[PDB]
């Protein structure tokens, strides 16, 4: 074998402790750059003029933040969707003021995480597996694309991308509610059904398999020792599990087929989260939640408030207060 | 199986549909009339569109006393003239 | 021994389409009434006298905006029994006073007890360990903390969640503006357990479906499984290698994997419940004191934390007069907090 | 500015070329089963 | 019935169309019948739009997406995009609707009556997915067809009345394109432009000369490529790079359509040339700029000196500099300074927005347009309540730009998913493990332990 | 509460004369106001100039007075600035500028009266909400 042939054999080797592969050739450097920049920025970055109004917001630990308040702050509204790599700045000091780290991080991250998804297909192929784990990962990935790329595109600025920080995330959520009434949007509602249901079914499946473990141990040892890695025989009794759950509800509401059950476990959260991602990605173009403001009117024409109108009052509070020095004109159009 | 007649047997039988082409429409119509006669408003105490406010009133008839709450509502209802 | 008790026990535990049990005597009426009460209220019942809201299909609300709303604040924590001193046996007045709220909450609570007893009862009869019932303690801790303990620590049932889609959304936004509930590490642990549970659900389902053994000739692979088969339907060994190489670690023990799937969302929900118990008393994680001391002295110091409090202050001022009508709030235009232009 | 830019451009080009030529290097054959897919 | 249950086909009902992979006749029917559905919708939707259409309201106030496509081609409209004749819209709708019956007829025939496989019937129409030469030949036919399609657009623009030109001197109007851009430096230059702000890759195309010239190129490229693929068979390196199967080819096309979907989303969101704002409403960037313009005009009429007016932050309230110094509108719309539109451009000088032009040269038609666009911003609820999320019910409006961007993002996204699903499946099926791991030949069991 | 003949009774002119609109005129007025005006005047405010609203008290202090049917109908034909000083048909929808505001092309005299009646009746129903903006939502 020549050098290229050998290199290819190593890259695609099924024997590396962590699989590299061709997607990994892009994933490794991009994820390392994003990680390193993030860590350094989160600790040490100076304040960033997120809203382009010369009002710098401090995100880093050394500049007065704790783990909860800290963030890498989105790039300046003055930049908008302009590409702002380090070399476009006159200095690192300028780059930092304008939120250059945010762009470097999210672009390397999105590239790296897309390659992470490809890499999941890639290894499944090398191991002779079925290929669709990567399709499940497309759900959180799509969600990351929605908040870091698609929303900024629709609104015309990376300053409206989700901040890389715990409190910045909450800021993004509250402002999103004000501007899109996301709670009243059916795609976010499907998302909630996806994650509440995902958690429910996770607990359900956990509890049912755990409930029907076949006795292989004594009381002075963990029942976990009753299963040995790679054993051929199933470790629980699915017939007893189905016997239980089918009586809890009724026979035909319970799965007796493990393949069907596990498919449902994959599908429910993944589809819901795809809708969550699509909610963000379509509210990115301002097709917003249901608006029933003043929908109910009496015989004279008096407005009779519903809970929708109370939501509206909360939303107004968010709207009027957010970015309190950034608006000069009466309508918030992006 | 648990001994009851299969649902698919029942709902593909003529007798089920002889019974239920009567009972289902009967229930639906009874529900309809519960509303269309206005009885629903009376049973539950729900305002009709002309009964949220007196003509010139713009204040909500909020219950403000726990133990005289019944009378308060009755007083609010009287004030609709 | 063959008395009436044992004969009743026999009938209760007959293997039928819908199992009944001793637990059924509690469960079925309470669940039926809770659900029936919700459907009845959302269809026909107003919230005009308690909230100044329309809340039923009858009044023109849709599925998103209908609710059974909490009683007026002036009711305090009254049980609001139909035969109690407020409604005095009058079904109509009882509806107008929010009696259906305590009706649903209380039958709901006893119904949940019945459901968990049902989980125990069936597990015992079938001869399985009662981990499903144990896991259900999380839904119960949430229901009890949010629908009972929270309003009990507040002024009245008025501040419990109203049973409705939009009403629940209002409850979320209230908790943000008033409690800064996103900042609370007990809610944060709840979020991690819910999202972590959804993650585990998806990843485990997908891993099993993608490490299946070929056990049939069909390209649709569901038929190639038999409930009574002894063998694992998928390869733990291949799954383990895949994740070890992709992510760095992997499950190797199926019993541990499935216990963890119980542990994560159950623990999350239990954590969120503890935070809500604090909120019953306004014992919030509202502020970081060091942040406030700095920001008060230094008008150039700004974080996402200070930004979110401005949002909260807007929520409170803008929503309170209509959301809390018993307070009779009148906030002149000039006092309302607003940024420039908006 | 300029040296950094050129350096990153070269780095990115390097890895992209690896990705493309790598997947071009008989990738369908790199599996545990049927290799004759040409 | 051949292959029409799970036992014989290996595919369950919910994967039923996979039963068609190797049945070229029935599969032709599926495809032709489906082309029928697309043509049916195009025709029926147009007639529906026309029946609902009020000529003196803007199209974008009327939930129209198809009439705007016809109007952009220069049919039925005059100066400013005013509707002068609805008959071209009627023709487009009827002719599609009639054509769909024909396609539906052929589809139904092939699907249930005609020969199930075409190979025994005809060597020309029959095909084996694995026959690389036959695959490239059929691909070649379709490329020629597509090239002719692109030249049809060129024909309309140059020889059959022209296209609607929002940029036309003295005001938007239908205009014949006599000098299409042929220079490959300009045409392919778009393809190498950055997709980021102020650049916008192909989405930045801002004049009909470039649009028409692009389609001349694309038409010729597609016809040349088609001939190429009829006359050649895939080279060795291509043979070793791809999976050669029906499902693989589907996956490649799903990937391509996904990409196109996202591009179309950005096209309708930002571009106001091939999506004239007269027909589609203002872009998000456009309406935000139009707001700043509106209040600059208002306050300047009241006596404000808008050049020297300092806002609360220290930046100009109405006017400020971009990061490269160009004079741009201020407030949040600073992000939208790359916006370009016929109503704004007359105020633009070498250095950006010109203060002397602003002070002296703003015409009433500019005020009207800015006010119109500001109050038809592409914001609105799912139930079509126009405006911000806190707005009251009153205006029934969601911009066609929002409808078209959101729908196409959703479609593009699910098509990426379909690409991954089918590409991963095509690989696994080709290698022989799509149904699961062979218990007696589990690959991982022959591999050394990781540790 | 009901939409009574009294609620529907509004000033015809500045000289003390009233007109009682029918329920159908009220409905037509809402519809036509939504069709031609609400894009800028939703809820009684003005989006392109929030300083000027459609409140009755505001219309009364306009020149010429606009707090009556005649004043409003005239506004819709020949709109002026608030002091009556300039004619603004070139930048404001009117019958006189139906050429540049094409939605005004199909409005009849009857339609203008219905729109005028809407503007006067709505605050009698909605109070401060009419012309109040988001504060009163
Ligand atoms: C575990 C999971 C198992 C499954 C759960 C099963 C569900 C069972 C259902 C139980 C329902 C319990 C309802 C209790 C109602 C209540 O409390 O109603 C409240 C009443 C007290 O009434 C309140 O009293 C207040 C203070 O009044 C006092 O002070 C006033 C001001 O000074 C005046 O002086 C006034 O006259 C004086 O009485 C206000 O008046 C309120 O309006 C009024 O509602 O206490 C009482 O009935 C009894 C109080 C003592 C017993 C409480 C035990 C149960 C509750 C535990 C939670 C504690 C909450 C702490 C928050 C953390
Ligand atoms: C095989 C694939 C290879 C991929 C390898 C990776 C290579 C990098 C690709 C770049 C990634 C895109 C980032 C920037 C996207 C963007 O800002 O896109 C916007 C641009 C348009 O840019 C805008 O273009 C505008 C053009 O309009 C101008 O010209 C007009 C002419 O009428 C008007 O006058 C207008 O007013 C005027 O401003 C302006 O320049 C704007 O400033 C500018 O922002 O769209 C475009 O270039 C084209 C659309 C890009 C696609 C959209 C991305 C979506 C992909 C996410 C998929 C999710 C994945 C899920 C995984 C699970
Ligand atoms: C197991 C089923 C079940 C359970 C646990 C409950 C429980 C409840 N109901 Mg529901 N209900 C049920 C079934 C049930 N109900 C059914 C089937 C109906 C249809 C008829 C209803 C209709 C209903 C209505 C309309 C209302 C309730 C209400 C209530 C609450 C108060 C009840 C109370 O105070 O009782 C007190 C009585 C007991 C606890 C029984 C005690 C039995 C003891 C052990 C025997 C002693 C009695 C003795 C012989 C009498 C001698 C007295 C003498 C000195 C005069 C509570 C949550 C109220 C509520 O929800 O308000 C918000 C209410 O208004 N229920
Ligand atoms: C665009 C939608 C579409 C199209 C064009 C097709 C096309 C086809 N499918 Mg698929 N399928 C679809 C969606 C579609 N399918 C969906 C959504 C599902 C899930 C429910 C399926 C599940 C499925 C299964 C399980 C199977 C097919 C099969 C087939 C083929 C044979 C059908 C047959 O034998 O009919 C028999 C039915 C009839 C004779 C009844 C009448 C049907 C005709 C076509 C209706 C025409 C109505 C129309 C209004 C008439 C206009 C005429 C006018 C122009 C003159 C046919 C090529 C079969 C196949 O693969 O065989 C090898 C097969 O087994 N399909
Ligand atoms: C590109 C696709 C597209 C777009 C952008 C539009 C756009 C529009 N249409 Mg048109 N139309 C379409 C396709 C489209 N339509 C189709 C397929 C039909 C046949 C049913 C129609 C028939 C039609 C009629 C009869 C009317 C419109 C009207 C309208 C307008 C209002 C829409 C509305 O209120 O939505 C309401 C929103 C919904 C109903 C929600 C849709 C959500 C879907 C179900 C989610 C899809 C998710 C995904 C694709 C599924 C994947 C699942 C996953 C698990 C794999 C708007 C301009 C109205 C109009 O104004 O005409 C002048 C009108 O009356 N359309
Ligand atoms: C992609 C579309 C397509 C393709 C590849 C085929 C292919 C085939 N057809 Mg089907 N069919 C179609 C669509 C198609 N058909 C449509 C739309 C209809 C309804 C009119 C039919 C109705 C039909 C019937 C009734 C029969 C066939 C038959 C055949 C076979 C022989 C055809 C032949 O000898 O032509 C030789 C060439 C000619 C006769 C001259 C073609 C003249 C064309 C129409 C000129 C216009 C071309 C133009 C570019 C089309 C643009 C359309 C575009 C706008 C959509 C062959 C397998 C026969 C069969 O299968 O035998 C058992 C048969 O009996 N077809
Ligand atoms: C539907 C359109 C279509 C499709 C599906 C094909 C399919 C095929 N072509 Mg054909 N071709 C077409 C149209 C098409 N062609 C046209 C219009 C022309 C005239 C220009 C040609 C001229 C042509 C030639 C000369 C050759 C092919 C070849 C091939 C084969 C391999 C192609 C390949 O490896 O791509 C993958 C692409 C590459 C390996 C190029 C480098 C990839 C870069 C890095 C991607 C950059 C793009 C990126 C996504 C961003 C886009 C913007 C960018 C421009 C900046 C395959 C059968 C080969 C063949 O075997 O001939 C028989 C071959 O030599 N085609
Ligand atoms: C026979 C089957 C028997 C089985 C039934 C068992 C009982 C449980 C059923 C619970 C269903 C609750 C939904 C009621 C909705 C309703 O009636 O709306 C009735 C409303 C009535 O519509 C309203 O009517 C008013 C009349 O004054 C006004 O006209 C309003 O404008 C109008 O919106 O319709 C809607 O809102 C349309 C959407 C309804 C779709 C529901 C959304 C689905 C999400 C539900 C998820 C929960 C899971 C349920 C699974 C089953
Ligand atoms: C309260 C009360 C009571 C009771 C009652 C009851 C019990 C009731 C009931 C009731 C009921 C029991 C009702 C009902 C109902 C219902 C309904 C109303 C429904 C519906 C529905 C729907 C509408 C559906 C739909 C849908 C869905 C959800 C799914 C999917 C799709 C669709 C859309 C199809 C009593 C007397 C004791 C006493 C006092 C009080
Ligand atoms: C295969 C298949 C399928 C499918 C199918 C299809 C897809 C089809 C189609 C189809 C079609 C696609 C069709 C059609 C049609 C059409 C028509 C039938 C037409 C017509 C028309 C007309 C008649 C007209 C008229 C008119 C005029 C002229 C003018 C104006 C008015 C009017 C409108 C009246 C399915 C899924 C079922 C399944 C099984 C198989
Ligand atoms: C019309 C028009 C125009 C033009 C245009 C043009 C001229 C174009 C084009 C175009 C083009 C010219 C394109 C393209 C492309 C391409 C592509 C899209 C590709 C791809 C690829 C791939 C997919 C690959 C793959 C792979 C790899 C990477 C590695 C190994 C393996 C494989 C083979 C798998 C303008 C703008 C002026 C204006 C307006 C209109
Ligand atoms: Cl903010
Ligand atoms: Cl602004
Ligand atoms: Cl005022
Ligand atoms: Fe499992």
């Amino acid at each position: 074998a020549n050098l290229w042939e050998r290199f290819c054999n190593w890259v695609t080797s099924t024997d590396n402790r962590l699989y590299v592969g061709w997607f990994g050739v892009i994933m490794i450097p991009t994820l390392l750059a994003a990680t390193i920049c993030f860590v350094i920025a989160f600790i040490a970055a100076p304040p960033v003029d997120i809203d382009g109004i010369r009002e710098p917001v401090s995100g880093s630990l050394l500049y007065g933040n704790n783990i909860i308040t800290g963030a890498v702050v989105p790039s300046s509204n003055a930049i908008g969707l302009h590409f702002y790599p380090i070399w476009e700045a006159a200095s690192l000091d300028e780059w930092l003021y304008n939120g250059g780290p945010y762009q470097l991080i999210i672009f390397h991250f999105l590239l790296g995480a897309s390659c992470y998804m490809g890499r999941q297909w890639e290894l499944s192929y090398r191991l002779g597996m079925r290929p669709w784990i990567c399709v499940a990962y497309s759900a959180p990935l799509a969600s990351a694309f929605a908040v870091f790329l698609i929303y900024p595109i629709g609104q015309g600025s990376f300053s409206d991308g989700m901040p890389l920080g715990i409190s910045g995330t909450f800021n993004f959520m509250i402002v999103f509610q004000a501007e899109h009434n996301i709670l009243m949007h059916p795609f976010h509602q499907l998302g909630v059904a996806g994650v509440f249901g995902g958690a429910l079914f996770c607990a359900m499946h956990g509890s049912l398999v755990t409930s029907s473990l076949i006795r292989e141990t004594t009381e002075t040892e963990s029942a976990n020792y009753g299963y040995k890695f790679g054993q051929e025989e199933e470790t629980y009794n699915i017939v007893a599990a189905h016997g239980y759950f089918g009586r809890l509800i009724f026979q035909y509401a319970s799965f007796n087929n493990s393949r069907s059950l596990h498919f449902f476990l994959a599908a429910w959260p993944v589809v819901g989260v795809w809708f969550a991602a699509l909610g963000i990605s379509t509210m990115a173009f301002n097709l917003n939640g249901f608006n029933f403001n003043h929908s109910v009117i009496d015989a004279k024409g008096n407005v009779i408030n519903t809970w929708a109108d109370i939501i509206n009052r909360a939303n107004l509070g968010m709207e009027v207060m957010h970015e309190r020095n950034a608006h000069n004109f009466p309508l918030d159009l992006a | 199986t648990t001994g009851e007649r299969p649902f698919s047997d029942i709902i593909t039988s003529v007798r089920y549909w002889v019974i239920h082409s009567i009972t289902i429409p009967a229930l639906f119509i009874a529900g309809w009339l519960f509303v269309s006669t206005g009885l629903a408003y009376d049973v539950f105490g729900t305002p009709r569109p002309d009964s949220y406010y007196a003509q010139e009133q713009r204040s909500i008839p909020l219950v403000t006393d726990r133990f005289e709450a019944k009378q308060q509502v009755e007083t609010f209802l009287e004030q609709l003239k | 021994e063959r008395g009436w008790f044992d004969i009743l026990d026999d009938w209760l535990k007959r293997d039928r389409f819908v199992f009944v049990g001793w637990s059924g005597i509690l469960l079925f009426p309470c669940a039926y009434l809770a659900l029936g009460g919700w459907l009845t209220g959302t269809t026909f019942v107003t919230s005009w006298y308690t909230h100044g809201l329309a809340s039923s299909y009858l009044e023109g609300c849709n599925f998103l905006t209908v609710a059974v709303s909490t009683p007026a604040n002036s009711m305090g924590h009254s049980l609001l029994l139909l035969w109690g001193p407020e409604a005095q046996g009058d079904f109509t007045r009882w509806c107008q006073l929010g009696g259906l709220w305590t009706f649903i909450a209380l039958h709901g609570a006893f119904g949940l007890i019945g459901f968990m007893l049902r989980q125990f009862e069936i597990a015992r009869l079938v001869g399985v360990r009662p981990y499903n019932a144990i896991a259900f303690s999380a839904p119960i801790a949430v229901f009890v903390s949010v629908f009972l303990i929270y309003p009990l620590g507040q002024s009245s049932w008025f501040f419990a969640p109203s049973f409705g889609v939009a009403a629940i959304f209002r409850f979320l936004l209230f908790f943000q503006g008033f409690h800064n509930w996103t900042l609370n590490p007990f809610h944060m642990m709840g979020v991690a357990g819910v999202l972590g549970g959804a993650l585990l659900c998806a990843i485990h389902g997908a891993t099993v479906e993608n490490t299946l053994f070929q056990d049939g000739e069909g390209a649709s692979t569901f038929r190639a499984f038999n409930p009574t088969q002894a063998e694992e339907t998928y390869s733990m060994v291949t799954a383990n290698r895949f994740w070890s190489q992709i992510f760095g670690i992997a499950f190797s023990n199926k019993r541990w994997l499935h216990f963890f799937m119980l542990f994560v969302p159950v623990t999350g929900l239990w954590m969120s419940a503890i935070g809500v118990v604090g909120l019953a008393l306004n014992l919030r994680s509202y502020d970081f004191i060091s942040q406030e001391i700095r920001a008060a002295e230094d008008p150039e110091f700004e974080t996402f934390y200070t930004k979110n409090l401005l949002l909260n202050e807007g929520i409170r001022a803008w929503m309170a007069p209509q959301d809390q009508p018993h307070e009779n709030f009148v906030f002149p235009e000039e006092v309302l907090p607003r940024g420039n232009a908006l | 500015m300029e040296t950094l830019k050129i350096t990153v451009y070269i780095v990115v080009t390097f890895f992209v070329l690896l990705f493309v030529f790598g997947f071009l290097s008989g990738d369908p054959a790199r599996n545990p089963k049927r290799k004759d897919l040409e | 019935a051949t292959n029409r249950d799970q036992e014989s086909s290996g595919f369950a009902w919910w994967a039923g169309n996979a039963r068609l992979i190797n049945l070229s006749g029935k599969l032709l029917g599926a495809h032709v019948a489906h082309a029928g559905l697309i043509v049916f919708w195009a025709g029926a939707m147009t007639l529906f739009e026309l029946a609902h259409f009020i000529p003196e309201k803007p199209m974008y106030e009327q939930g129209l997406i198809l009439i705007p496509h016809i109007a952009t081609l220069g049919w039925g409209v005059g100066p400013g995009g005013e509707v002068v004749d609805t008959f071209p819209f009627f023709v487009v709708g009827v002719v599609h609707l009639i054509s769909s019956a024909v396609l539906g007829f052929g589809g139904v025939y092939h699907a249930i009556r005609g020969p199930e496989t075409l190979e025994e019937y005809s060597s020309f129409f029959g095909y084996d997915w694995k026959d690389k030469n036959k695959m490239t030949t059929i691909l070649g036919f379709h490329l020629i067809v597509l090239g002719i399609g692109a030249l049809l657009l060129v024909a309309k623009a140059m020889f059959f009345g022209g296209l609607y030109d929002t940029w036309a001197p003295g005001g938007g109007d239908v205009r014949v394109i006599t000098n299409p851009t042929l220079d490959p430096r300009v045409i392919f230059g778009y393809l190498l432009k950055s997709p980021f702000g102020g650049e916008g890759w192909i989405v930045s195309v801002n004049n009909l000369e470039d649009v028409v010239g692009g389609h001349i190129w694309i038409g010729l490229i597609c016809i040349a490529g088609g001939i190429w693929h009829i006359l050649t068979t895939p080279f060795g390196w291509a043979r070793r790079a791809f999976i050669w199967s029906g499902e693989a080819y589907l996956s490649y096309s799903l990937g391509a359509l996904s990409m196109m979907g996202f591009i179309a989303t950005c096209f309708v969101w930002f571009n106001n040339t091939v999506y004239p704002s007269e027909f589609y409403g203002p872009t998000g960037p456009e309406a935000s700029q139009a707001q700043a313009m509106t209040f600059l005009i208002r306050d300047q009429k009241l006596g404000a000196n808008v050049g020297s007016a300092q806002g609360p932050t220290g930046l100009g309230k109405y006017l400020m500099r971009s990061p490269t110094g160009e004079i741009i509108f201020g407030g949040e719309t600073m992000r939208f300074w790359d916006f370009r539109g016929p109503w704004l451009e007359p105020l633009r000088g070498p250095n950006g927005l010109d203060l002397n032009k602003i002070k002296n040269d703003i015409q009433p038609w500019q005020e009207r347009r800015a006010a119109e666009y500001m109050t038809h911003a592409p914001l609105g609820s799912l139930n079509s309540v126009g405006g911000v999320a806190t707005e009251i019910n009153s205006v029934n409006f969601v911009s066609p730009r929002s409808w078209l961007a959101t729908s196409h993002f959703v479609l593009a996204f699910f098509f990426l998913v379909g690409h991954l699903w089918h590409a991963g499946r095509a690989r696994a099926a080709a290698a022989g493990f799509e149904k699961g791991i062979d218990r007696e030949s589990e690959p991982v069991l022959s591999m050394p332990s990781l540790d | 509460a009901e939409l009574t003949p009294e609620v529907l009774t509004v000033p015809l002119n500045s000289e003390g004369k009233t007109i009682t609109l029918t329920e159908k005129q009220y409905l037509e007025g809402k519809r036509l106001f939504q069709y031609a005006c609400a894009s800028c005047h939703v809820g009684g405010i003005t989006k392109t100039n929030p300083s000027l609203d459609l409140r009755t008290e505001t219309l009364a202090l306009a020149t010429p007075p606009r707090d009556n049917i005649e004043g409003l109908v005239d506004y819709m034909k020949n709109p002026t600035t608030y002091d009556g000083e300039q004619e603004i048909a070139e930048v404001h929808p009117s019958l006189r500028s139906a050429d540049i505001f094409p939605k005004m092309r199909n409005l009849t005299e009857k339609d203008l009266v219905a729109i005028a009646g809407h503007i006067l009746v709505e605050p009698k129903i909605l109070g401060d909400k009419w012309g109040g903006g988001k504060v009163y939502y």
